[PDB]
Parts: structure tokens; C-alpha cells; sequence
RNA sequence: GCCUGUUUACCAAAAACAUCACCUCUAGCAUCACCAGUAUUAGAGGCACCGCCUCACUUGUUCCUUAAAUAGGGACCUGUAUGGCUCCACGAGGGUUCAGCUGUCUCUUACUUUUAACCAGUGAAAUUGACCUGCCCGUGAAGAGGCGGGCAUAACACAGCAAGACGAGAAGACCCUAUGGAGCUUUAAUUUAUUAAUGCAAACACCUGCAUUAAAAAUUUCGGUUGGGGCGACCUCGGAGCAGAACCCAACCUCCGAGCAGUACAUGCUAAGACUUCACCAGUCAAAGCGAACCUCAAUUGAUCCAAUAACUUGACCAACGGAACAAGUUACCCUAGGGAUAACAGCGCAAUCCUAUUCUAGAGUCCAUAUCAACAAUAGGGUUUACGACCUCGAUGUUGGAUCAGGACAUCCCGAUGGUGCAGCCGCUAUUAAAGGUUCGUUUGUUCAACGAUUAAAGUCCUACGUGAUCUGAGUUCAGACCGGAGUAAUCCAGGUCGGUUUCUAUCUACUUUAAUUCCUCCCUGUACGAAAGGACAAGAGAAAUAAGG
RNA sequence: ACCCCUAUACCUUCUGCAUAAUGAAUUAACUAGAAAUAACUUUGCAAGGAGAGCCAAAGCUAAGACCCCCGAAACCAGACGAGCUACCUAAGAACAGCUAAAAGAGCACACCCGUCUAUGUAGCAAAAUAGUGGGAAGAUUUAUAGGUAGAGGCGACAAACCUACCGAGCCUGGUGAUAGCUGGUUGUCCAAGAUAGAAUCUUAGUUCAACUUUAAAUUUGCCCACAGAACCCUCUAAAUCCCCUUGUAAAUUUAACUGUUAGUCCAAAGAGGAACAGCUCUUUGGACACUAGGAAAAAACCUUGUAGAGAGAGUAAAAAAUUUAACACCCAUAGUAGGCCUAAAAGCAGCCACCAAUUAAGAAAGCGUUCAAGCUCAACACAAAAAUCCCAAACAUAUA
């Protein structure tokens, strides 16, 4: 019978080289992910359909933000095969209410709040 | 499988020629017997009903008989099923027995198909029973479809299964002539061993030629394969002996007539030895049915007529006695087949005298069996007392005037 | 030949698993043999159906085995057993939550 | 059909692709080892 | 079948019905049949003249008939079974046959008339979703003009053809289903309203009322599951696997069981809260309390209504077990509504079965696995058998064979080339290549097949809607009639045998309608090569024919 | 205009239809959802409402909304039918010629019938024509009038015939019979919507459940952290239940209803079959019964889904790979034919030992010998095939 995989642990136990490939150290760990849904739910079991629908994840590359948090990791991880997952990143930090309307997502993962549109 | 048999013997030795019978199936035990005469074997009921109450209430009563062997040559479609509702068991006869250890013992492929011939019979006797499962009731009111009715295509299936296998027998047959080709051409000497089964023709053909991958089994019919196996004889002349299936009595001509495919090299033998179980109290009898087998065979009559006997067995007690188990008179019985082969196969022991060169000496060994060789040196020559056939004596006056 | 088997399925099992409100009266667990043992306000009827006695917590534990010495089967067991050796059972308690009541202030004479 | 069958059963042809991705790569030696010293 | 006769008007003319004759039963009597009659009469029947009796049919062997016979006729041989033998005459009855006859046929041709084609007049029918209406392969709701890949392709008439348009025609007659009909039979259920008898009443035999017994009928029914339906089995309840771990899970799936028994008489009454066989019904557990002492077993059963009882309570192997209060068979005499939800033919899936090829090197082959085979087995290929599945078709896909015409594959029967040989030669066997061409006529039987006769170079294996019924035939099968054998009480039925039995269609579309030959035999080589003999060749050459094509 | 590219009529039925399953030539006209209970919405009045009766623990009054068409074979009642046909009644008629002789006689006209063949099959004909054939003085044929009427008649029984269609006539009426069966069910637009089973003379249907829809009330619904859920059985699967947080916004309950309860393939765990089936039966999940792209065409495989216009753009899945078999050369004396074994068995039929000479040779690893002999070897030396006709065309080398 086909039935929910359990995945096992070892497999979200990172290791120094994929470290050193991602480009993320291991302490200080990112406090949210922008995850994009790049698969169907179509062909896929009901319960990673509902978990879809609860992450917010309905229109195929749409990001949303969410919580690196255990919970949130555990539906991620229950429906990983049709996301992706990048760490968000805030290289002029969090957007203040000044400038909480010139903030955009660059394709990189980084939320700039700066957007002129000008030459650099 | 396993088989408990109640042995059934209708009268008018044969009760222990049918336990031998029974002992072959190798899962077959005879746990009853009964000797009953009557005055009609032929009847739905072969015993009158005076006995065929005892002998029912008696295999009723008995609850160890899973099966009857009926010791007749073959019972009729309305005794089987009359025999078969009285006594609640299956009902076996001689021929349904014989065709049982047949088909167990047949190893080869052409034994495999002379006994599917052998068993036609039975199948169109019992093809009623073997189809009753399979009517499903449907006939006579499908508006459409061959106008074959149920039964009507189960024997037309039967008669084509019958004609692969007679097609597939006539083709054995053309290549056990092939086969025969060559030794004809050598003019190899043959002795068809021939008799009773378990008469020791098994026994007998390996005491002669010698060879060790002869195995006579105990059982009945081990032999169901015509095999030819080479011995020398005193004249230093290599013989091929013929191991034959053996014959059996009050048995339906049929079945062994089916094995003639593979039987007809004795047709082609140029002597045929009957190996006579003098010791079996029913020798004559034997004798009897193995001439009758041979006779329905269609054996040439010149060779029926030269066959010579030889009693076997006489240890266990104008003609040989020998016993092939404890090689009695195996050299004496050489003898007289040195002198069958002589006085059958046309083949002269002749005096010829040749120069000692050319190769005529070398010639003569090659085709013919060089009894000794007496040499004059004065002359240079040598007179060979040799066994020649027309066809080698004439080889050799051409080729060397 | 092979006649009957039709019969369907008894759904019995665990009705209240650990840590569910369970209030006096309600069955537990209901059971063919004798998978889960009756324990503390855990009462059994006659079809070995476990009933909460209290209303409570019910908590699933493993606890020594120790049958009434008139049981003969069992004490037969035990004394087959080797020494050293303890049998060990489920047993289903319901931990009672509230108190058996209040004194309360009623007349004031 | 069964899960055991006398054939080689058809796989889905994601269950193909997967196994054509997972096949075993031998190391490449850069040189071939035949002709160095 | 005695005969002459009768019959299903419109598919059966007969062996069926009748029939003289014979036999069985009933009836002792008149004013509307019988009958204007009276036991030698009348009616209801059976069978079938007469004659002889109270032997016939089945199991095998054989003889005649034919060249050949599953045909026809005649014998003998085994067992079954006062209504059995006997064919005189007769028969559009069913088989066999001598002789003759003949276009039945080998083998078809010529002519005349009709029809036909063109001209003139008059002028339908079924059918018709629209069509701008091609071929191949593949696909697919399992067989494409329309879809995919190729190929082909100016437009049109006219005359032929019948391979397809699963062609037109009849809402398939076969098969299944419907709590749909009807006919018939019954020891199906329920009745005797109607007659005929009696008996008791009423009246002084008849009539009336009430009962009983028969005949006659009447009303109604004839369950379900089901690898189609039938047969068989099963139908309710519980335990265990399938279903390993909360629950739940089908099977004409594998196995076990139950329709109680035993002990007690608080096996009393009440009452929170829960469980629940996936609904309901029903079934379960139970604290506390009153009252008392100080229930085992898995199933172990059944509702409502209605009966018995004063009441409490009891009542169906209602087992088709959620239970109609009480109803069976058969239909080919059948009918209606449907079903390709479901069978028969066909196609299609599959390849158990079947066929074929390689591998192993046991065993046959005198020795020798491999000239030819080949056990135990292994790996492959085919879709011709017997099956299974029920996917298209039941507002029809007409059915087995044969005639006619044949298309295709090669796994080649013959002719061609080649290797091996247990190839001396001739015959052969085996294998590679070869599908241009060819692959007979007859007796029996519907035979496709099979046996037999005579031939041939051979009389190949298959597929093509078991190719080909809008080209033909209907002998069988397979309607309505009728017998013989068997089953049943009967209707009627039967994988038994048989005699008879309506073969529609004027072509709209597609498609098509004038495209260097093989073989046998005779002679010679040559009675040569070869061979001990027997027997007996190739190659090359000559001549004769036959078939096929074209004239 | 066509040529270019894309596009498998519609309806019904079905698991699934371009389907070679049904219907339809086409135009015009006609042709098919009737209604209570209880609910819902809107008013009036209100512990009362209503124009007597009835209802009422906010009810009551009124209104709005709310349920099709055609089709059987049949059954019964009353009429009508014997100008056809079955039989009968009355009184009539016909039957050449020849042979025979008082004939259910023979041949054979008229006449009656209809054996066989051909034609015809919307025909000349709703049973005929031509030939052929049976009877043709009788149980014959036939004209006329009359009679027997359907729970019936009549019948030389063929279940025949009874006014063209008799397993039981025809007409009218009950009657718009009934049909769990088939077919049909007519304006536009949007939205929600495929989902376990039980019982059933029941599996072609229906009631309940489940699912689905609408409106309303309320608060938890789904995902899910530990902890927790059995021994039998020695070991043992994917998982499941429960479940705070968390991400989400749904869930339960109340009121009122229909419709679906004859289903297909795929992945997986199994059962039956034959570890066959596009086979059948359960379980988990997916898809299809809805759009689109791809796998050639394509319901079930892969991608992808919430919908419009655009002559913009980034992508998803998405194109098969393979080509396979050479091989040693030279050389061999010999204890002895090692014993036993056997007629002999000599390296080689079998058993025991298997040493030993020449630099180099197994008391012999395969052939071969009846036995020998002769041959070597070891040792020195240096993949496939089926039937209409293969099936895009092609291409190895221009920078992912
Ligand atoms: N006492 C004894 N027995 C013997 C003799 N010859 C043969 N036998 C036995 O007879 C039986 C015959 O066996 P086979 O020789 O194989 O038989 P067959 O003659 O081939 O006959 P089938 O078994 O029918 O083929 C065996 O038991 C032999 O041992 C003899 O001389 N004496
Ligand atoms: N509960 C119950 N009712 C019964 C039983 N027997 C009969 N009945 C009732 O009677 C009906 C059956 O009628 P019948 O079959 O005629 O009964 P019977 O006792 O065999 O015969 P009668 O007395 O002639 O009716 C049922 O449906 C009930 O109404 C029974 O055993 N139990
Ligand atoms: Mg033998
Ligand atoms: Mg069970
Ligand atoms: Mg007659
Ligand atoms: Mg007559
Ligand atoms: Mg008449
Ligand atoms: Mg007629
Ligand atoms: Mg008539
Ligand atoms: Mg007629
Ligand atoms: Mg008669
Ligand atoms: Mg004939
Ligand atoms: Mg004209
Ligand atoms: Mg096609
Ligand atoms: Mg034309
Ligand atoms: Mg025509
Ligand atoms: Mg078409
Ligand atoms: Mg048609
Ligand atoms: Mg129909
Ligand atoms: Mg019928
Ligand atoms: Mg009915
Ligand atoms: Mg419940
Ligand atoms: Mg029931
Ligand atoms: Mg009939
Ligand atoms: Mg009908
Ligand atoms: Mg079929
Ligand atoms: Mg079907
Ligand atoms: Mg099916
Ligand atoms: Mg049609
Ligand atoms: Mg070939
Ligand atoms: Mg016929
Ligand atoms: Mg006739
Ligand atoms: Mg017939
Ligand atoms: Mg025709
Ligand atoms: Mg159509
Ligand atoms: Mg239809
Ligand atoms: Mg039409
Ligand atoms: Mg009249
Ligand atoms: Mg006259
Ligand atoms: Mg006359
Ligand atoms: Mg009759
Ligand atoms: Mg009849
Ligand atoms: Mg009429
Ligand atoms: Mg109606
Ligand atoms: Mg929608
Ligand atoms: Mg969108
Ligand atoms: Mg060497």
C-alpha cells in the first residue's frame, strides 16, 4: 500500500561539505525561508495537497516567507519534493516602516529595502 | 500415488503374476485377495450374482480397498460402470494396469508417444467421465455456431490427438529405419532377444555382451526401450543383440501392437532368440502368448521359423539351458548362435589362401573375421580360415583375382 | 466447503487513548482477551470491556503481574516461572482530576 | 499482474528514470593507467 | 405407412391425422341432439386392412454391391426389451440401384425472345446527421475515408462489379434480465362460486338452506447469488488468516465451528456515563442507589402483525435465517420491454494448452551427443488448436461446409542453387537460400476432416469475419410438423438417430474493371560413371507432350 | 476563395464513443415538471393570530417557492363478426374421351389441389406466374340460403381455421391500464458539486448511511512534539491511531433537500487464476469520467491546473541506447605388459600402490584398441520468423 514516508533524520543532518557547498554555516542559522512551489499538486496525495494549501503555497513560483522553525520544517519537509527552499536574506537588514514600501525579493534571496530602479 | 488394491481374480499363478503387476506401480499394495469362479465371463456382471453379492459386501465391508484390479484382459464401458456403483471404489483391469506401468516407466520420447498410442483406447473409453465437467450445459439452443455438439467435438478432439500421434510414430519409424541403415550396410549380425517379460532378456543380453550399463530391474516391463548392444561371440564375430519390450498374456494385442514403431527392428533381425522362463510354472502359457504377440506383430515367418529358444532361470531348477544371473551356459548357447548366424546371415567359414602382400591380409581382417591364420613362408603366402559373406567374398575376388 | 467467515469486524479496541478526559462511566476499551489490564479506577465488565470509574486522565503503563492466587492458571505460570522472572501487563489507569468535593460555608448559626 | 511475475515487469517510467539516474559511474582515471610507466 | 383419403390458407403433404377391421368402457331408455332410434343399438375411446403368433432391438465378425462406399442390402455372434411378426397392392413419402438418357458435368459455345443500353413520353421505393466521401501501416470503444506517420491526388460524366461503407430492411426470433406477460401440464398455493351425487334440516318426489364427496374448472405464482445462464453449491451467526501495528475491509477465497449445554433462582428493581458490526432495527458494558447475601461458554438466534393466557408470559430449522399468512413445472406455439450491463459466431487480451527454434551433453544412433534424434530441464519466438476474459457489436457483425474468385506469410510439398551425411550409384534424411510458377480426379459421408481407388514432380502448413451468402448453394446444425431411444405424472425436454422445412435487396459513396511461363516424359550420354552383385547416375544434346498466358 | 498551420459532427448511453453503439434527409408548426407536510424569505398582528371551526410555552395569518412526455405484450365488461375459413342443415349443379365393368378401379380433359424446380420477393399477386405433378364417379368439387361466436365455436389434432397479422378474433369502454425497462425531456449567465457501507424475492430498483447543495448557530477544524496503544509468536513492513505547538481557516451543530449507490486504468500490499489476460476480488494513493502541454494517434502514464484580450516573456514534462567469438609451436626413449584382476585385459573394464631411469615423461588427462598396436596431452629442449505495403526524411566532427 502506498502510505505517508517517514523521512528519516539522518537525512536533515547536514554535514561540513554540504556546508561548504551551500554557503551556510551551521551556528547562526537563518530565521526564515522563501519557499517557492516549482511542482503540481496535481498527481500528488491529498495530505501534501492540504499541506500546500496551509503553507500558502497554492500559485507555482509565488515566494512566501516563512518560520525556520521545527513545526514549519516538518511540513516543509512533508511536501520538500515539490518546493524550493532558500534562506532569506537581509543584507540592509529588516525593513523599517520608512522604507517598508521600496522593499523587493531579488532572484539572489536577498530583500533589499532600497529598490530605485537606477543604474548602480 | 498410492494405491490400496483388492485383487479380484475371476476363474474358469495368475493371482501371483497379478500382484507382480500390482508391486510395479511403486506405490501400488495389493492388501486383499479373492479367487472367484464363474461360468459367464462375459457378462455386464462377469461373476453371477451369487458371488458378485459376496464379492460386493465383502469390498464394502473392507474399508483399506481403495481400487479393484479385476484380472481381465479388458472389461466392457456397462461392467466398469456397473462394477464401479456396486463397490463404490475404481475399478482396474489387466489393460488399464499394463497401460499404468507403461506410462511410469516410460522414460525415452518414442516410449512416451508408442504409450500415448497404447492409451488411446482408454481415453475414448473414459472420455465420457474426463468431459462431464466440462458441458456447462450449453447445446442445441445457441442459434449459431459448427453444428458439433458437445460431445461430438470432444471425439473430434480425440481423433486429431490420435492422428498427431500415429503422424508422429510413422516419423519415428522413418528414422529408426535411418538408424538401421548403417548396420544393415556392415552387415552387422542381429538376435532380436525376445520373450515373456521378466524372463531375463535384460539379464541375459548383458551376460553376453559383457557391458556393465545393462541394469535388469525386478519390476515388470523394465524395458520398454529396443536397444541393441554388441557382444562377441566364440568365432571372435561381433553379434548385436536386440533388447525388446517383454510380452505379457490376457493383455489387449493393442497395447503392445502400439510399440511396433521401435518393435520393427526385430522384423529386421537375422536370427531371434526366445528367452524361455522355465522355471515360471506357466512357461507354456508364455510361450503360447509370446508366439501369438510375435504372430500379430507380423515378424517374418523365415525368421519366426529359425527363432531359437533358450531357458533361462535354470538354476532356480535339443536346446540350451542357461542362467544368465549365474552364467551357466552362456558358452554353449554362443555356440549355437555362432552356428544361427553362419547357417542366417548367408556368412561362409572358408579356407583362402593369400599372398603374403598387397594388403589382401590386412583387406581380410578389415571386412571379414580372420577365425586364425596358418602361414607358409616357403611359398610366402598364408591360408586364412576365415567367416566371409557373399558380399565380402565377392569384394575380395575382384579386388584381389 | 468453505462455509461462514461473513462475520464483520467487532470494532473494539481503544476507545480513550492516554492523556484524553474520560468522565465516570465511559468505556475505555473494549477487548476480546485481555490486551489491556484494568488498573487504578479502571473497572471491567463482564465482555473484559475496561470502564472509567472516575472522571479523570486515562494513562497507559506496564506494571508487574500479580494474579489472585485462586487463578490457578495463572499462578500455575508463575510457578513454572524461573526465579528472578517478573511478568509485566498494559494497564489502563484514569488519573481523577477533580476532587471528591468542598466544604463549603452553608449556614452561618 | 502480480508484483512477482515470470517477465520482466514494465516499470513506470518515473521508477526508469530513476533507475537510469542512479547507475553506477566508474571513476574515470584522468590518464589512462595502460600507458604511463 | 395396409390401402383411397385429411392436414399446418401464406416456409413442413409426411412416417403425422383419419381409415375399413379388431379391442376396451358406459348406457335398459322415448316427444328439440343421441332419435322420431332401443344391446346385432347409441355414445366415449385405443390401435390400425387381412393372415400368423403372443419373438423383436442391441455387442462384434463376415458376405454381396463399387476400382474405391461413414451409402445400400444379407447373414451369423453377444446382451436388452395380448402387443410382436407378416409388404399383397398402393405412395409427388425417405434411402439404394441396372440400363437408357441427356449441357448436370469434363467445358462451355452459338442463336432467338425478354431483359438490357441509347432516343421520346410518363414517372416510384427503401435509404439519407453533414460530407469538399482516397491507399498503406500504426493507433483507438480493441476490425478507420475522417486520428498519427507516409504515399497518392486537375474536374467531371456513362456502363459494369460487389471487397468495404461493421451496407438497407425489420427497437435480434438465439441467450440473459424484468418481483413484465400469456399458452399448456400438474400429486404448485387457494377455492367450489357451477354442476353431479349423497346426508341432515324444511315441506309434506320437486324446490329451498346447510354440510360432505367428485367432476369440472377459476385466480395466482414459479426466490436470489452466480466469471453469461443451467447443473452443482450457498443464503443466518461466531473464531483465525488474507487484513503483521487504532478501527474498517471482497471473494462460488483458505480453515474451523453454532443453532446448545451446564450451574444457580436477587439469572431482583432501578440508574449516571459510555460502546456499537460502518444506516435503522437490534446488540453490548456499567458507577451510584433500593433490596439482598457476607452467572460459565465466541456464536448457541427471529422483528411487526396475529394467535393462546386472568395476568405474567409462550408461539415459526418464518434456515431464501430484516421474516410475502397461504402458490410448482414447461414453452422449439411463444409474446413484450430491454441488455453487448450478459451468452452463442466473429474480432480482440492471454498463451495455460498447442506449434516452432536454440542451450545443456544424459541417453539412443554397433563405437560416436550434434548424419538423424533426444529425457530431466533452460531460454526464446508464433498466435493456426483446446480454453479462459467478457472489451465493440443483441433499434441484427446472417452460422458450418461447398461453388466462384482468390490476396498474403514462409515455418518449402514440387521445380531452382548449396553444405553435411550412417552421401559407392539410385532412392533418400537433414540443414541454408529461394514464395516467380504449381500444388489432380473420384467412392462413402453436409463433411471441414477421415478411410479407400487411381495418379502426380507435389497433391505443403497457415492467415485472410474459421476470406468470400447486397455473387451462389443450403445437405448438416438451428424455429414452427412428425416419429424412434431415454427423462418426466404430464406439459414438455434430451452433449442420442432421422424425414420435411420462405436465402430479400433496383448500388448513393469507396475500391476496382485490357500490367520474357513452367513442368513432366522418351532417346542419347549409358546399361556408361558407381557398385561384389543386385541396381543404376549425373552434366551437355535431341524429340515429344501437358498446363498457363496471348491470339 | 482555395492553397499554409490547427481541428476525431451532435444527442443519448457508457468505466470509456470519431466510433464500424442509438436517433436524426431537411424546412414550418405542434410536442413534455401538476403538489402537499415541514422548512426558507417577505408582510400584518402579537401572548395572541385567523372573517366561527384551527393553531399557540412567539406564535399565528397571508403571500412567494415546491415534484414531466411517449411506448408495451397484457387483463376484464359489453357489442360485432361463420359473404373468408372449420364443420353442419335444406334443396341444387358438374364430372369429356379411352380401358374396364355395378369398382372410395387405371390412363386422362374440364374441375379441385399444390409435389418439385425456375422466376418473382415494394412482385401481376400482402402467396402469383411457367413448367412439372396428385386426385379427377367420389370420404369428390361447387353455386345458393341458413346454423354453431370467443371461459366460445369448429377441428379425418396441424394447438388447424374462425374476414389478409388466432397459444386464442375484432371494435368500443375501464384506459392517459402498468412498465424498477428504452427513448425524449425546449432561454442566457455564474457558482458549489465524483466519497466508505448496510438491508432488501435484492443487486437493471429503493430506504437508511456516506458524500454533495443551500441557509443558520456556535467554536474549534485540519497539519500534528513528546508520552502512549499485546501477548499468543523466536524475528518481522510501509505505516496507522492519539496528539500540544506551529502553519492555516475551517470544523461541528441546527433546518431543508435532492442526486450519486451496474466504474475504468496506473503505482503499491495482497487473494483467485496459470507468479495469463485490456481478467476477477479487497486495501492505500493517483488520474480519468473537466482545461491545457507532452508520450505518434491516445480517458487512466508524465507536466499543469480557476478560467478574459495581447502580433510580449521565463519555463514545466518532453528526442533511446546499443555491434558482440582467430590463435599456440615443437616433442616423446623408457624400469614393464606395476601388481591383483581376469581368456587377456598391456597408461588406459574394475581395486590397490602410484614409486622410478634418462637433463627431460602421469604406473597416464582424453581418443583408440577383444587384447595389443597406433594418436594426442602433460614433460624436456627454443540468434530467430506470419500473413494488404518497409515505414517521416535524414544526419557520426562549429564550442550547453
Ligand atoms: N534366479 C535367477 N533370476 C534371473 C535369472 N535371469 C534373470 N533373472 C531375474 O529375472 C528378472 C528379469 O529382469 P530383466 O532381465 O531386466 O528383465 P527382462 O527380461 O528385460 O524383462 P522386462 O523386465 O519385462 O523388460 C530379474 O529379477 C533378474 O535378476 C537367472 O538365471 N536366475
Ligand atoms: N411470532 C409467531 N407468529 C406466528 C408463529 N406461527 C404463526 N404465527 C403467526 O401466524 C402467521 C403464519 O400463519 P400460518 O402459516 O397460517 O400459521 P400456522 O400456525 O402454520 O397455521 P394457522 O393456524 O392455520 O394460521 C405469522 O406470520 C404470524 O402472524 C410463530 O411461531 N411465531
Ligand atoms: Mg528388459
Ligand atoms: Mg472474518
Ligand atoms: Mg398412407
Ligand atoms: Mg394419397
Ligand atoms: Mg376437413
Ligand atoms: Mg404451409
Ligand atoms: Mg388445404
Ligand atoms: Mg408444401
Ligand atoms: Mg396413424
Ligand atoms: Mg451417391
Ligand atoms: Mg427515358
Ligand atoms: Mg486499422
Ligand atoms: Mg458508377
Ligand atoms: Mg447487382
Ligand atoms: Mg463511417
Ligand atoms: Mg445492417
Ligand atoms: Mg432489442
Ligand atoms: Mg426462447
Ligand atoms: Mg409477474
Ligand atoms: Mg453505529
Ligand atoms: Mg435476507
Ligand atoms: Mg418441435
Ligand atoms: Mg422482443
Ligand atoms: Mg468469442
Ligand atoms: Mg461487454
Ligand atoms: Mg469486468
Ligand atoms: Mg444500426
Ligand atoms: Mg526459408
Ligand atoms: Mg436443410
Ligand atoms: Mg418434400
Ligand atoms: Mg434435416
Ligand atoms: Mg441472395
Ligand atoms: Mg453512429
Ligand atoms: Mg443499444
Ligand atoms: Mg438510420
Ligand atoms: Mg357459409
Ligand atoms: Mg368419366
Ligand atoms: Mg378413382
Ligand atoms: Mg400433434
Ligand atoms: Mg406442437
Ligand atoms: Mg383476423
Ligand atoms: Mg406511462
Ligand atoms: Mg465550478
Ligand atoms: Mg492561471
Ligand atoms: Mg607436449
Amino acid at each position: 500500500k502506498f502510505t505517508r514516508s517517514r523521512i528519516p533524520e539522518k537525512v536533515f543532518q547536514a554535514s561540513p561539505e554540504d556546508h561548504e557547498k551551500y554557503g551556510g554555516d551551521p551556528q547562526n542559522p537563518h530565521k526564515l525561508h522563501i519557499v517557492t512551489r516549482i511542482k503540481s499538486t496535481r498527481r500528488r496525495p491529498y495530505w501534501e495537497k492540504d499541506i500546500i494549501k496551509m503553507l500558502g503555497l497554492e500559485k507555482a513560483h509565488t515566494p512566501q516567507v516563512h518560520k525556520n522553525i521545527p513545526s514549519v520544517n516538518a511540513k516543509l519537509k512533508v511536501v520538500k519534493h515539490l518546493i524550493r527552499i532558500k534562506p532569506l536574506k537581509l543584507p540592509q537588514g529588516l525593513p523599517a516602516e520608512e522604507n517598508m514600501s521600496n522593499t523587493c525579493l531579488k532572484s539572489t534571496g536577498e530583500l533589499v529595502v532600497q529598490w530605485h530602479l537606477k543604474p548602480v | 500415488g498410492t494405491q490400496r488394491v483388492c485383487l479380484v481374480h475371476p476363474d474358469v499363478w495368475q493371482v501371483a503374476e497379478a500382484t507382480a503387476l500390482v508391486h510395479t506401480l511403486d506405490g501400488w499394495s495389493v492388501v486383499q485377495t479373492m479367487v472367484v469362479s464363474t461360468k459367464t465371463p462375459d457378462r455386464k456382471l462377469i461373476f453371477g450374482k451369487g458371488n458378485f453379492e459376496h464379492l460386493t459386501e465383502k469390498i464394502r465391508g473392507s474399508p483399506d480397498i481403495t481400487c479393484v484390479f479385476l484380472n481381465v484382459e479388458r472389461m466392457a464401458a456397462p461392467t466398469k460402470k456397473e462394477l464401479e456403483a456396486a463397490w463404490g471404489v475404481e475399478v482396474f483391469d489387466r489393460f488399464t494396469v499394463v497401460l499404468h506401468i507403461f506410462r511410469c516407466n516410460a522414460r525415452t520420447k518414442e516410449a512416451r508417444l508408442q504409450v500415448a498410442l497404447a492409451e488411446m483406447p482408454l481415453h475414448r473409453s473414459n472420455l465420457k467421465r474426463d468431459v462431464a465437467h466440462l458441458y456447462r450445459g450449453v447445446g442445441s439452443r445457441y442459434i449459431m455456431g459448427s453444428g458439433e455438439s458437445f460431445m461430438q467435438l470432444q471425439q473430434r478432439l480425440l481423433r486429431e490427438k490420435e492422428a498427431k500421434i500415429r503422424k508422429a510414430l510413422d516419423r519415428l519409424r522413418k528414422k529408426r529405419h535411418l538408424l538401421r541403415r548403417q548396420r544393415t550396410r556392415r552387415e552387422f549380425p542381429v538376435i532380436s532377444v525376445v520373450g515373456y517379460t521378466n524372463c531375463g532378456k535384460t539379464t541375459l543380453i548383458k551376460a553376453l555382451t559383457g557391458d556393465a550399463a545393462i541394469q535388469p530391474r525386478d519390476q515388470l516391463f523394465a524395458t520398454l526401450d529396443v536397444t541393441a548392444h554388441a557382444g562377441t561371440l566364440p568365432s571372435r564375430m561381433t553379434v548385436l543383440y536386440v533388447d525388446t519390450i517383454g510380452f505379457l498374456s490376457q493383455l489387449p494385442h493393442g497395447l503392445i501392437e502400439s510399440f511396433s514403431a521401435t518393435l520393427e527392428d526385430v522384423a529386421h533381425s537375422d536370427l531371434i532368440l526366445h528367452v524361455r522362463d522355465v522355471s515360471h510354472p506357466e512357461a507354456e502359457l508364455q510361450k503360447c502368448s509370446v508366439l501369438s504377440t510375435l504372430r500379430g506383430l507380423q515378424l517374418p515367418a523365415p525368421l519366426l521359423d529359425s527363432m531359437v529358444e533358450v531357458h533361462n532361470k535354470v538354476d532356480l531348477v535339443n536346446v540350451v539351458p542357461v542362467s544368465a544371473l549365474r552364467g551357466h551356459g552362456l558358452q554353449e548357447l554362443k555356440a549355437e548362435l555362432d552356428a544361427a548366424v553362419l547357417k542366417a546371415t548367408g556368412r561362409q567359414i572358408l579356407t583362402l589362401r593369400v599372398r603374403l602382400a598387397g594388403a589382401q591380409l590386412s583387406w581380410l581382417y578389415k571386412e571379414a573375421t580372420v577365425q586364425e591364420v596358418d602361414v607358409i613362408p616357403e611359398d610366402g603366402a598364408a591360408d586364412v580360415r576365415v567367416i566371409i559373406s557373399n558380399s565380402a567374398y565377392g569384394k575380395f575376388r575382384k579386388l584381389f583375382p | 466447503k468453505n462455509l461462514g467467515g461473513k462475520s464483520s469486524g467487532r470494532r473494539q479496541g481503544i476507545k480513550k487513548m492516554e492523556g484524553h478526559y474520560v468522565h465516570a462511566g465511559n468505556i475505555i476499551a473494549t477487548q476480546r482477551h485481555f490486551r489491556w489490564h484494568p488498573g487504578a479506577h479502571v473497572g471491567v465488565g463482564k465482555n473484559k470491556c475496561l470502564y472509567a470509574l472516575e472522571e479523570g486522565i486515562v494513562r497507559y503503563t506496564k506494571e508487574v503481574y500479580v494474579p489472585h492466587p485462586r487463578n490457578t492458571e495463572a499462578v500455575d505460570l508463575i510457578t513454572r516461572l524461573p526465579k528472578g522472572a517478573v511478568l509485566y501487563k498494559t494497564f489502563v489507569h484514569v488519573v481523577p482530576a477533580k476532587p471528591e468535593g468542598t466544604f463549603k460555608l452553608v449556614a452561618m448559626l | 499482474s502480480k508484483a512477482v511475475t515470470r517477465h520482466r515487469r514494465v516499470m513506470h517510467f518515473q521508477r526508469q528514470k530513476l533507475m537510469a539516474v542512479t547507475e553506477y559511474i566508474p571513476p574515470k582515471p584522468a590518464i589512462h593507467p595502460s600507458c604511463l610507466p
